[PDB]
RNA sequence: CGAAAGGGUCCUGUAAGCAGUAGAGUAGCCUUGUUGUUACGAUCUGCUGAGGGUAAGCCCUCCUUCGCCUAGAUUUC
RNA sequence: GUCCCUACUGAUGAACUCGUCGCAAUGGUAAUUCAGCUUAGUACGAGAGGAACCGCUGAUUCAGAUAAUUGGUUUUUGCGGUUGUCCGACCGGGCAGUGCCGCGAAGCUACCAUCUGCUGGAUAAUGGCUGAACGCCUCUAAGUCAGAAUCCAUGCCAG
RNA sequence: ACGAGAUUCCCACUGUCCCUAUCUACUAUCUAGCGAAACCACAGCCAAGGGAACGGGCUUGGCAAAAUCAGCGGGGAA
């Protein structure tokens, strides 16, 4: 096995922390780095490649695509780093005003017993001509900070998801002088990101989530066999993996009621399969289609994050055209696109001639 | 060596006619109904006759792809016929 | 790209499903599934398995003669792209689809046409059969309405009105055992 | 929609549609798409002998037992008044007869 | 939130029963049957892509029905 | 012809009020080889023959994931068929430590399937610049440029 | 000619293997009750040095944080 993966320990979190932002240079304009998503499943789709001196140029191909529910994001805080002999400190960070019950229920473990009085002494700030504590905490990150970064939680209640704890991250805020980002942070409280303003279409990004576990496993499937460098039974799965170079191949809008449409096929079908995606549901918001395979289990936290450094392949950079989609069931041999297309193949049964 | 192609078609006289019928049902993949160049009276016969019905039709068309029943209602057909046409047994 | 049809059973093959058999002759089978795949395999019929549009297109289960299933056929002569036409094409197609279901759906009724008339013959032999299993009120039920309509002084009336209510209105097994 | 453009595509489609929907409208006009309580009641009871012939069968079922077991007979076995006087009411009968014998 | 139910999606492959002389075959009635009859009758066909199963690690619920709820115990600056 | 401690791999954990969001000392570290297109039948060559840098596309080995699709697996004992024996026959079923056979979702899996594998600084051999030693000269003495799959870090894993 | 005799060759089959994957039952696991034995100077981290190729206690470095659960087989003359 790889030594660089050694400690096959379960992660610290389920959620996945990013662990290195792209480098920072003011002249570029101001922008978000990272988002959330939620796994939906998986699908095939048809593309007509425009890969010049490849054996499938000026052809169509049969590619596999993951599926991330994207509801839009609400920006609730900014936080502010300082440079250390010892590395990135924290300096203050600024909650807004008005937080939602699913990220409080984040700061609870027993939410339903509770008096529900987090950030209660904290919104008194604002609206109690403390604003002065509200703009000197804005005015030392301004002064004081290199690095600012945006605390924004996921939407669950959009999601078919029975959990009712949102997810925080830290999004880092990254091209412009701090003042101006600063200005950024605060613009943006209280008011939804959505994913296609963070991502778009046709660019390679970088996924960070825990993948599926195995509990405890023997050598054979453990560490792949036909001291710290001799292979051992442990926990195998449940690993804290980051997956680079992934090419996003659609942003769906959740609202246009064709997600699934193409220039090629005219049928008005969103991309939640026949008969709902299997364990997972409906996708209801935009997502974002994803080439390939990603770490992690249907309806598992996604993490999105851009990539470090400019990319130097043709496989960013190039055009992606879709043909179709497919929606049929993954319950099984599915064979049908929407519900119409199979009533018109079967005909009419006899529990439809029966009811009308 | 010389049967490329795969492939190997007769009429359904020869079926008829023939006396190992297990040797061509086995050695080729269709018999076929179409008048010869000439014009053959025993083929419209054949054709004509109400024991040949649309199942026996569909296996002649593919033998390649026909198993125990079929093939054996294709034996029992060509009986029939043959006590029509008068062959010996 | 083109959505084809399962040779053993016709159902819609889509990109990537299924798989497809190429025999030495010279031919290509296309499987929409395994089940079809192994049915091929072990040399079923498909003109005998009743799932299969074989067998219901042989059975008289569907339509095959119609001016609407004609419009669509495999094009070996290709025609030169023409907006104009592809688009009314697809009103074309549109409007042929809605005639085709309300064309299919008088056939399943004429196949279906004499289904009452037997199911009322079967029901009246049942009831003239077992007449003693019908409802009959109850002996106590009788008594009590005799009673009730004595004191309001049209028995018949009352006792049918009674036999309908209860009928618009189960047995359990065993019962409790005094400790 | 589940259907191949390629496969419809033909010139002169326009003659073909035309000739489709004249023969739409005759065939609305002679009636070839035309829709068509004594009967409800014997139906009705016929669903209540069935119900019946299930409950007994269910009853029969009950007490079957699955390989040949040895039963107490019916003679042997004592049974309560209440049940007696239950089932013949349901069958419709006076209770007035029975009530002294024990 | 839970239990049912309805719908969808999948799996199998056409339920029990009833009916049609379609039906090979088995037998009686009277007297010859050129079309005599009466019963049983394996099988075939129709009702019937029906019937059965469907989350247990599938999907949805507009009042689809029924029920449950602000606990009780310990510890903590 | 004499089941325990420790090491290693994983999992919990008292004290610091509980929780949320983070930093990163330290430890480990990861990618590899070949081919094809273009350059080009070009440079080179009497002929026979016949390259390379830049650019593009795949494949081998290794590593980390994933289940749309394909295949495998079946106690879904889900549906169907069938053998022996039994519940008086039918229906519906029991038993044969899952009777046998066919299909079989879901789950799990397969270079038998699919996806992904990333960039700065300093050097070794060596090639140089300015220039003493040594009135010539010298890449070295002071100073200094470049340069390997090397070294150290980033990206990556743990905290 | 004969032989549960041996060998070679030919046809057929096979998870033996390429290269593994899946499934079932009993264990392994946790609980209630019951409940031993082997063995035991005292202990138990590594490296270099400790003339008698001998270290477990010395030297001098690396270090070094309570209490635990599961896996294993590395160590305890001629
Ligand atoms: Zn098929």
């Amino acid at each position: 096995g790889s030594l660089a993966f050694l400690p096959r320990k379960r992660a610290a979190r389920h959620r996945g922390r990013v662990k290195s932002f792209p480098k920072d240079d003011p002249k570029k304009p101001v922008h978000l780095t990272a988002a959330m998503g939620y796994k939906a499943g998986m699908t095939t789709i048809v593309r007509d490649l425009d890969r010049p001196g490849a054996k499938a140029h000026k052809k169509e191909v049969v590619e596999a695509v993951t599926i991330i529910d994207c509801p839009p994001m609400v920006v609730v805080g900014l936080v502010g780093y300082i440079e250390t002999p010892r590395g990135l400190r924290s300096l203050t960070t600024v909650w807004a005003e008005h937080l939602s019950d699913e990220v409080k229920r984040r700061f609870y473990k027993n939410w339903y017993k509770s008096k529900k009085k987090a950030f209660t002494k904290y919104a008194k700030k604002y609206a109690e001509n403390n604003g002065a504590s509200i703009t000197r905490e804005l005015e030392r990150i301004k002064k004081y900070c290199t690095v600012v970064r945006v605390l924004a939680h996921t939407q669950i209640r959009k999601t078919p998801l029975k959990q009712k704890k949102a997810h925080l991250m830290e999004i880092q805020i990254n091209g412009g002088s701090v003042a101006d980002k600063v200005e950024f942070g605060r613009s943006l409280f209280e008011k939804p990101v959505t994913i296609d303003t963070i991502f778009e279409k046709d660019e390679m990004i970088d996924v960070i989530a825990v993948t599926k576990g195995h509990g405890f496993v023997g050598v054979t499937a453990r560490w792949g066999t036909k001291q710290w460098t001799v292979a051992r039974a442990g926990q195998m799965g449940y690993h804290h993996r980051t997956s680079v170079n992934h090419k996003i191949y659609r942003i769906g809008k959740g609202d246009d009621e064709a997600n699934a449409s193409t220039e090629t096929d005219l049928t008005k079908k969103k991309i939640t399969p026949m008969g709902g995606f299997v364990r997972y549901g409906e996708v209801n918001n935009d997502y974002v289609m994803i080439k390939g395979s990603v770490p992690g289990v249907k309806k598992r936290i996604m993490t999105l994050r851009k990539s470090l450094f400019t990319h130097t392949s043709r496989k960013a950079l190039e055009k992606v055209e879709l043909k179709w989609i497919d929606t049929s069931s993954e319950f099984g041999h599915g064979a049908f696109q929407t519900a119409a297309e199979k009533k018109q193949f079967m005909g009419t049964l006899k529990k439809d001639l029966q009811t009308s | 060596e010389g049967d490329y192609t795969q492939y190997k078609e007769t009429s359904a006289i020869e079926f008829i006619n023939t006396t190992d019928p297990i040797a061509i049902l086995a050695n080729y993949n269709k018999l076929s109904f179409e008048q010869p160049p000439n014009g053959d009276v025993a083929l419209a016969a054949l054709e004509k006759l109400p024991e040949t019905t649309k199942e026996i039709r569909a296996c002649c068309d593919d033998l390649k792809v026909l198993g125990k029943k079929d093939f054996r209602l294709l034996l029992k057909w060509r009986l029939r016929v043959r006590e029509i046409f008068g062959l010996p047994s | 790209m083109r959505i084809e049809n399962c040779f053993f059973c016709g159902r819609p093959a889509w990109p990537s499903k299924g798989i497809t058999f190429m025999r030495n002759d010279g031919k290509a089978f296309r499987f929409c599934r395994s089940k079809c795949h192994k049915n091929f395999k072990m040399k079923r019929n498909p003109r005998k398995l009743k799932w299969t549009k074989a067998y219901r297109k042989n059975a008289g289960k569907e339509m095959v003669v119609d001016s609407t299933l004609q419009f669509a056929a495999r094009r070996n002569v290709p025609v030169r792209y023409n907006r104009e036409l592809w688009q009314k094409t697809l009103k074309a197609m549109e409007r042929i689809s809605e005639i085709r279901a309300r064309r299919e759906r008088v056939f399943y009724k004429k196949r279906m046409a004499g289904k009452r008339a037997r199911e009322v013959a079967a029901a009246r032999k049942l009831v003239a059969e077992n007449e003693h299993l019908l409802p009959r009120l109850r002996g106590s039920e009788k008594r009590r309405l005799a009673e009730l309509a004595a004191e309001r002084g049209d028995v018949e009336e009352l006792e049918r009105e009674e036999l309908a209510k209860l009928a618009s209105k189960s047995k359990a097994f065993g019962g409790e055992v005094r400790r | 929609d589940g259907k191949n453009v390629y496969d419809y595509i033909d010139p002169d489609i326009d003659a073909k549609l035309q000739a489709l929907e004249e023969e739409e409208e005759r065939l609305e006009k002679e009636g070839f798409y035309d829709e068509d309580e004594e009967e409800e009641e014997i139906l009705q009871k016929a669903e209540y002998i069935r119900e019946q012939h299930a409950l007994i069968r269910n009853e029969a079922k009950m007490r079957k037992s699955l390989k040949n077991r040895a039963i107490i007979p019916r003679k042997a076995v004592k049974k309560p008044l209440s049940q007696l006087e239950d089932h013949l009411d349901q069958l419709g009968v006076d209770t007035e007869a029975i009530g002294l014998r024990a």
